[PDB]
């Protein structure tokens, strides 16, 4: 997908991705949760940070920012009481 | 009193199984006192935060949860709501 529109016009489609992000870490999301392919979560997002986003626009910036810090500072300080190794 | 706990636990996320215990088992402790004519059953049934804590403490979501396998609660949290719901 992206070597096929990035000569076009790679900004939607990174806005779209940027929307999905929201959607997957929003109120009740799967992210959240924990459910879901890990794998697959954590290689969207290494490939999503090769992109680049020069012409993004800047609402749907901040509302994916503000939803990710959110959530992980909620994550964070509620975290588990207990850890277990190997 | 009542009414300030079930609405800071039903706001507040994230409230660990271990302080789910300690909550039921204070509720039943509490349920187990009168108020100075209507029943405070009666009263702790009628406002939505009691759905909205249940639906927190079934849902088992345990959103910090690194060992998420098997979010069952274990027998004394069991017997401990299966005595609430009795009284």
């Amino acid at each position: 997908l992206q070597v096929h529109l990035s000569s076009t016009c790679p900004q939607i489609f990174s806005e779209f991705l940027l929307k999905l992000i929201h959607i997957l870490s929003t109120e009740r999301g799967a992210f959240q949760t924990g459910q879901g392919p890990l794998d697959a979560q954590v290689k969207l997002l290494e490939f999503t940070l090769e992109q680049n986003f020069e012409v993004v626009s800047v609402s749907t910036i901040s509302a994916v920012i503000e939803s990710v810090t959110f959530l992980v500072h909620h994550y964070i300080t509620c975290s588990d009481k207990v850890m277990s190794r190997s | 009193s009542i009414t300030s706990f079930l609405t800071v636990l039903a706001w507040y996320p994230n409230t660990l199984l271990r302080t789910w215990c300690l909550v039921l088992h204070s509720l039943t402790l509490m349920t187990n006192m009168q108020l100075n004519q209507e029943s405070t059953a009666h009263l702790l049934v009628s406002d939505p935060n009691l759905i909205h804590v249940l639906v927190k403490f079934l849902s088992g979501t345990s959103p910090h949860g690194t060992n998420q396998h098997s979010p069952q609660v274990g027998p004394t949290a069991t017997q401990a709501m299966q005595e609430f719901l009795t009284r």
